[PDB]
């Protein structure tokens, strides 16, 4: 009859970490028994689990020694330890819960970059595209040139050719300021700033103008 | 405590600062007793002199320019008092530690009558020792045994000893008691039971079992607490002496710092020394951990016996030398674990499982080989050490270490070991008829250590304060630059279709069109991230070099790789850009192809002579592109002087004056720059530092590393006097003769000296060790273990540095110096720094010495490597998954660099025009 | 005088600061894991964050993803059969993955040349608009939280220097040979 509190299921406690979205319902359960009834106690981070301390409450089940939570915000993160005893033996266990608070959009490109400019022949220029996105945006530098007469190709789109597009081994600050030294005729035109995500896309496009000194 | 030991491995296992790994500097606290030791049987000799009987150890050698090893003569001490006593007068010592021959006072294992002149010989020693002042530490028992007791009741293997060990420790008492204050019962009694008995590996024995042993041992550990109850309760309140008994022991380290690692290493401790001390100095019971091991074969102690062991020790006399330590010590009772000759931990060991117990080292030192004679550095750095890791003991762990006692006066038998290896401080000609003492180098050092009693602070190695010229060259070194071929931006010559409307993709034609523009700096992505790593370090001078493999593919000069050009182009350019002076380098010995194309390397690589007048045409194009932006050129970097043979060596020079020769006459008026080798210059010391022929292989050493290539091109314009003095001697005059061309076209090429300096090393003139003595030099080579060391075992000599540069000053006259590289690699790969800050901040401060101290013109400092990416552990930004983040080192030299060397508290921001032609200015 | 300053920007993000690696988590209620790539090319679940579990995040195409394992330098490709592994060449027909978010905010990746979903367990099905997912295929990118300090392996091996032997003359190596002449 003087049994130890023990661990029934053990295999409903293997998962250590929980790692929801905002608005989720997260499920901390420690199995046991002994004789007679144990009290099972909820620890967060080493404190007072009262149920004041977060909005929303909880449901904690004591048929199947769980607890249930309801739309978790980014205040209920850190750790959470069941403590189960009944006479002498107390055993415990320690989860992790994390919210990743994230959001996936559009890549943004700040207004007003690139800017048009004009600094006649033989200076430096250089045009910049603050660019912004969660699921990672890739970046394009394009370049409106003419072939043959016109400018325009089959249907009712310009032609463009590769100036700077991100690879492997490309940093992801680098791809943001399109250098051009000394600079040419042949380069006055329109430079645009493809960038885009797995959501949509995004493009913001400037005139270089090259007059003489 | 018993098991309150545990805890060193783990505070050890973190090291705490730099400056308490060295700790060159401190003094023992006052009344520390500096002794020396002796025996019986390997210094006394004459084994039938004046009615003596025998040992075990004179039957012993009787019975396995003579064959068989014995001891009846060996120092031969019993003759030579007035020998013997002079050199403790030399030595400054205080305490001198010798032993009594049990078969020379009493021949009779009866106590019958005590021979006089036995007794006599002992007294006169002590008369003397008396009128010199010297202490003496006696011990009763050192592993000699007479025969009677022997060959009556079985040995020490008998509990019927106990008395006559009894009545022998009674007249020594009684006679020399009145002058004796510290007395040692039992010499190692851990050798004379195990090795003695069960082994056999000693005087007496037949292998029978450890059990034999262990018995032998508990009648040793009864005998011990026999002669101590009689001397507390009949000698000790009329004469006040302490008595203790002489306990070795070894040191060993766990394998993966488990516990079951670090349980085993306790229980080696406590099956070789617990197996004395606990029941000495704790309980009077022998250790648990024997207890289990060996709950039959080992005796059992009575409990009115324990009591009786227990506190019969007023002070803890440790041994500690090449007794059991790699010799006599059992590999069973290891545990698997790794043995070690740290006397640190050991020490600390035995004040946490002892409750912090008075500690006298009666037996210290190592050993060299027979042939050994005055010169003998491997010992004296051994008890350098030894010395040193003692201080450290009472300094920064506690430790009441009250005295030390370097072993072994002089030569003499070594017990098993015979004559072939030697232990004292003075030298001992057995096959002369005088064997007088002659003092040896660790007895010139040991004199004058306890002259000052430990290591006082001396003004060498005293920090430094001022200021470093204006315009003084700051910089680092990155001897393989990771080339960036691939263009970042305007390679994709195909144009596109943009669909502007619907989905915003791009569909390419299946035409050609458009060219291709001029690519510039910007193109190569990979200049700007490190030059912005070098602004906010502060650096004023980029050093690195060019692969000759990668510029001319195919050897000649026809297919030239323009793509790379532009990369050092513009890797130069931008370095102008942000007032940072690129000094590139042209050849280095680094690829499987020495630096050399692989059509050169292929047709003999140095040993050809054409490689250099390719070499030279190889510098020109060099000097055509980049030296509009380089303003300082290096010809060779660092060539392998160790490595390489005389027949490159020769072309090498040929290959450096040319490129010299086609600067000076073809860029010098359209190029302010300047160009010179950069020679590797290692410091190198005489072991002894009084020794002369230490001195002169030190000298010749260093004619080999640097003259070899220096004095050719700095100064006579020919090869070391030293270098071709050798050889000649030596019949094997492989090295070639300086023709009148040669010598005509090597002589003057420099504009400069490039130094590299990275640590010092020991030479040594006497064969130590024949498989790690360098033959064709005949050097020994050493290091003091007392230096601090780096992972890779680098020595940090910060005076090193100094050294070398009034050494190249002495011998090339004044000249514009700079320092190409200088630095150390990463250490504990955690804490990387802990080492390297405290290497920059004295080899820098050192170098700052020699230009105020001693006038070297010093021009600039090139800490070596700035990332591990390129030149792994030895940089100074890491280089972990893709990012580099600066470590201590960078604000470490950031702040010495703004602060232009170590400035205190006239204050002069000094911009002196130009001064010196140490560099120049944009 | 104008002057000129700058553009707006709010600097860096998740990560240690600009260790814009990222690890990817995968729940299936009963358990837990990280996508691991070890050093020879294997892929399993970790269940905190390791040194072989760090992941970056890089875009290649309009709207395709690559996923590199920052400590073993190999990238994460697919095979026919649906198996994932690691290999330390790129290659934009095999290791290359569409990245879509779903409605309960986890992210998957499909490959464009197979269709097979990226699933740490043995479910290498299809992808369904919004029917059944497969079990170890939705994953959540998780910040990074170890330091950069332990991302570089140490070296310091160098298995017996010189054994044990019982009668090393010269233990505490005052005699060190340099290697000369040649
Ligand atoms: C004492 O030892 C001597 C050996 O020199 C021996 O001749 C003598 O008989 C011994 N006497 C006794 C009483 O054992
Ligand atoms: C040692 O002698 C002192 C007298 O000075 C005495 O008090 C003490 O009890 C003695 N030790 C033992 C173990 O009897
Ligand atoms: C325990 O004793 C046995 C025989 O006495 C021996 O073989 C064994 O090595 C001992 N254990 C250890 C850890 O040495
Ligand atoms: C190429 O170099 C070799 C020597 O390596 C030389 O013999 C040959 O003439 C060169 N050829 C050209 C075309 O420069
Ligand atoms: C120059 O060498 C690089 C390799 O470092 C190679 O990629 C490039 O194609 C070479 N250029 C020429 C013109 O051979
Ligand atoms: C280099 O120094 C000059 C003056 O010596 C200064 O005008 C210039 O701004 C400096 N370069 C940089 C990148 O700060
Ligand atoms: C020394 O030179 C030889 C031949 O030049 C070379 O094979 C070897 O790698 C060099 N280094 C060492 C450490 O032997
Ligand atoms: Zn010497």
């Amino acid at each position: 009859m003087p049994v130890a509190p023990y661990w029934t299921s053990p295999e409903k406690m293997e998962k250590k970490l929980h790692a929801v979205p905002a608005a989720k319902t997260v499920k901390f359960k420690c199995p046991s028994s002994g004789t007679p009834q144990p009290t099972l106690r909820w620890l967060k981070n080493g404190k007072e689990f009262k149920p004041d301390h977060r909005i929303g409450g909880y449901k904690v089940r004591y048929a199947t020694w769980s607890i249930i939570m309801d739309s978790v915000v980014p205040s209920d993160k850190g750790n959470y330890t069941c403590i189960v005893e009944n006479e002498y033996g107390s055993i415990n266990h320690t989860y992790q819960l994390d919210v990743v608070e994230r959001s996936p959009h559009r890549p943004i490109l700040q207004a007003g970059l690139p800017a048009n400019k004009t600094v006649a022949l033989g200076s430096n220029v250089e045009f910049m595209c603050k660019v912004y996105s969660d699921p990672q945006p890739h970046i394009q530098w394009l370049k409106h040139i003419e072939v043959n007469g016109s400018k325009i190709g089959p249907d009712n789109l310009p032609y463009v050719q590769i100036l700077k597009t991100a690879g492997v081994n490309t940093t992801d600050k680098e791809m943001e300021v399109l250098h051009l030294r000394n600079v040419s005729f042949e380069d006055a035109g329109e430079y645009t700033c493809l960038a885009g995500n797995s959501i949509g896309l995004s493009h913001h496009s400037a005139w270089l103008t090259v007059l003489e000194a | 405590e018993p098991g309150d030991g545990a805890q060193t491995w783990a505070r050890f296992s973190r090291p705490p600062a730099p400056e308490a790994a060295g700790l060159f500097q401190g003094t023992f606290p006052d009344g520390f007793l500096w002794a020396v030791g002796s025996a019986a049987y390997q210094t006394e000799g004459g084994w039938q002199q004046h009615g003596k009987g025998a040992s075990i150890w004179d039957t012993f050698t009787h019975h396995p320019p003579l064959q068989p090893a014995t001891g009846d003569v060996a120092s031969d001490s019993y003759n030579n008092v007035f020998r013997d006593t002079e050199a403790l007068r030399e030595l400054g010592v205080t305490h001198y530690r010798f032993s009594i021959s049990w078969a020379r006072v009493l021949p009779n294992g009866s106590a019958g009558v005590p021979n006089r002149e036995g007794l006599r010989y002992y007294r006169r020693l002590l008369e003397r020792l008396r009128e010199l002042g010297v202490q003496p530490v006696v011990t009763l028992y050192h592993w000699d045994l007479p025969q009677r007791l022997q060959d009556a009741y079985g040995g020490w293997a008998n509990r019927a000893l106990a008395d006559h060990f009894r009545d022998y420790a009674e007249l020594c008492f009684r006679h020399f008691g009145g002058q004796v204050k510290y007395w040692i019962t039992i010499d190692n009694p851990y050798v004379v039971a195990w090795h003695g008995y069960a082994t056999g590996r000693l005087a007496p024995g037949i292998r029978g079992s450890p059990r034999l042993g262990y018995l032998v041992a508990h009648n040793l550990l009864l005998a011990h607490a026999k002669v101590w109850h009689l001397y507390n309760t009949s000698f000790r309140p009329t004469q006040g002496g302490q008595v203790s008994i002489a306990l070795s022991s070894h040191w060993i380290n766990p394998r993966r710092m488990t516990d079951h690692s670090i349980k085993e290493c306790q229980k080696s401790l406590d099956f070789v020394l617990g197996w004395f001390a606990k029941p000495v100095f704790i309980d009077g019971d022998y250790p648990e951990s024997m207890k289990n091991n060996l709950s039959s074969i080992l005796p059992d102690f009575t409990e009115s016996e324990k009591k009786f062991i227990k506190g019969t020790a007023d002070f803890f006399a440790l041994c500690f030398g090449p007794t059991l330590s790699f010799q006599l010590l059992d590999p069973h009772m290891k545990f698997r674990q790794l043995e070690s000759p740290n006397l640190r931990q050991l020490l600390s060991w035995i004040d946490l499982e002892f409750n912090h117990p008075q500690i006298f080292i009666v037996e210290n030192g190592w050993f060299v080989s027979g042939t050994t004679k005055r010169d003998d550095a491997k010992y004296m750095y051994y008890l350098k050490k030894f010395i040193m890791e003692t201080l450290k003991a009472i300094k920064l762990d506690g430790v009441d270490v009250i005295g030390y006692t370097a072993w072994s006066l002089m030569d003499g038998f070594e017990w098993h070991r015979g004559y072939s290896i030697r232990r004292g401080l003075f030298y001992v000609d057995f096959l002369s008829q005088d064997k007088m003492l002659l003092p040896k180098s660790s007895a010139l050092f040991y004199q004058k250590l306890i002259e000052k009693n430990g290591f006082p602070p001396l003004p060498e190695n005293q920090p430094l304060e001022g200021t470093f010229p204006c315009d003084f060259a700051w910089g680092v070194v990155d001897n393989y630059i990771q080339v960036d071929t691939t263009l970042s931006q305007f390679t994709d010559l195909n144009v596109y279709l943009w669909d502007v409307h619907h989905s915003k993709r791009l569909i390419k034609v299946d035409g050609v069109v458009t060219k291709k523009r001029k690519s510039y700096c910007v193109d190569f992505a990979a200049i700007q991230p490190q030059i912005a790593l070098l602004q906010e370090m502060h650096v004023t001078h980029f050093r690195f070099s060019l692969d000759w493999a990668l510029i001319l593919p195919l050897g000649n000069q026809s297919q030239v790789n323009h793509t790379i050009l532009q990369y050092y182009r513009c890797m130069a350019s931008e370095l102008v850009r942000v007032n940072i002076t690129p000094v590139v380098a042209l050849w280095q010995p680094m690829a499987p192809n020495q630096g050399l194309p692989r059509l050169l390397a292929r047709q003999g690589a140095w040993e050809n002579p054409y490689t250099a007048l390719a070499f030279a045409e190889y510098a020109r194009l060099c000097f055509q592109e980049l030296g509009h932006h380089v303003k300082l050129w290096i010809t060779m970097n660092e060539p392998y002087t160790r490595n390489m043979t005389y027949s490159a060596g020769h072309n090498l020079l040929k290959a450096h004056a040319l490129a010299w020769h086609v600067y000076n006459e073809k860029f010098r008026h359209a190029q302010n720059g300047k160009i010179s080798i950069a020679l590797q210059a290692d410091w190198i010391e005489p072991a002894c530092p009084f020794s002369q022929k230490d001195k002169e292989v030190a000298e010749r050493v260093l004619e080999f590393d640097i003259g070899w290539l220096a004095e050719p091109i700095f100064g006579s314009g020919d090869y070391p006097w030293v270098m071709r003095d050798w050889l000649n001697q030596r019949n094997n005059f492989l090295l070639p003769y300086f023709t009148e061309d040669e010598k005509k076209l090597i002589q003057g090429t420099f504009d400069f000296l490039a130094l590299s300096h990275y640590t010092t090393i020991l030479v040594d003139s006497e064969k130590e060790d024949p498989i790690k003595y360098n033959d064709y030099l005949e050097v020994q080579e050493m290091t003091d273990i007392t230096w601090l060391n780096s992972p890779s075992q680098v020595a940090v000599v910060p005076w090193g540095l100094r050294k070398v540069l009034n050494w190249l000053k002495f011998k090339y006259g004044d000249l514009p110096m700079y320092i190409i590289s200088n630095g150390i690699d990463d250490g504990l790969h955690a804490e990387d720094d802990q080492l390297r800050v405290y290497y920059m901040q004295n080899y820098i401060n050192e170098a700052l010495k020699a230009h105020i101290l001693d006038g070297i013109n010093l021009c600039g400092y090139f800490a070596y490597s700035f990332n591990d990416r390129t030149a792994p552990r030895f940089g100074l930004y890491r280089y972990a998954a893709d990012q580099f983040e600066p470590k201590a080192s960078m604000k470490h030299y950031r702040k010495i660099i703004d602060s232009n060397g170590f400035p205190g508290p006239r204050f002069c921001p000094e911009e002196f025009t130009v001064c010196t032609e140490c560099s120049f200015f944009h | 005088d104008d002057k000129a300053m700058g553009y707006p920007n709010a600097s860096p993000l998740l990560g240690s600061s600009w260790g814009g690696l990222i690890h990817l988590y995968t729940a299936t209620a009963r358990n837990s894991y990280h996508l691991q790539i070890h050093k020879n090319g294997h892929v399993d679940g970790a269940p905190h964050q390791t040194i072989y579990s760090a992941l970056m995040i890089r875009s290649e195409d309009a709207g395709f993803v690559v996923i590199t394992g920052v400590m073993s330098r190999r990238y994460l490709c697919m095979d026919f059969r649906g198996n994932i592994f690691g290999s330390h060449y790129f290659d934009p027909e095999n290791c290359r993955f569409q990245h879509q978010t779903l409605e309960n905010g986890y992210d998957v990746y499909h490959s464009p040349q197979y269709h097979f979903l990226v699933s740490l367990g043995a479910a290498k099905a299809a992808f369904l608009p919004g029917m059944n997912p497969p079990p170890y295929s939705q994953f959540l990118s998780r910040r990074n939280e170890i330091p950069l300090i332990h991302f570089n392996t140490p070296i310091p091996r160098q298995h017996t220097q010189s054994a044990e032997d019982d009668s090393e003359r010269d233990p505490l190596n005052v005699l060190k040979p340099r290697a000369r002449m040649t």
